[PDB]
């Protein structure tokens, strides 16, 4: 991370910054349908119409 | 041993000077010429 430039950037420089690492899904994805987040959807109102 | 060396070199990039360092320092060729200016002017060269 180079604070270098007026704004903060992400270059591959000789000088190490401390990433941490979040998870957001893992591999076990319960069946189908079964709404998660960060899904893109339609929201529909009647029987399908 | 060079291998060695040059990866060190590059983890501290300080070793290299004032110039090659970086970050507002200017060229071998521009230090070369500065310290031939500084070499012929006294008052910069020896203590005074």
């Amino acid at each position: 991370l180079s604070y270098g430039n007026g704004s903060l950037h992400v270059d591959a420089a000789f000088q190490q910054t401390l990433w941490s690492v979040a998870p957001i899904s893992s591999g076990s994805e319960a069946a189908q349908g079964y709404l998660i987040g960060g899904d893109v959807l339609r929201l529909l109102h009647g029987h399908m119409d | 041993n060079a291998n060695v060396v040059v990866r060190l070199l590059i983890r501290r990039p300080e070793c290299f000077g004032p110039a090659l360092r970086g970050e507002g320092g200017n060229g071998l060729l521009a230090a070369m010429e500065e310290a031939i200016k500084i070499a012929e002017d006294p008052s910069r060269d020896g203590p005074s």
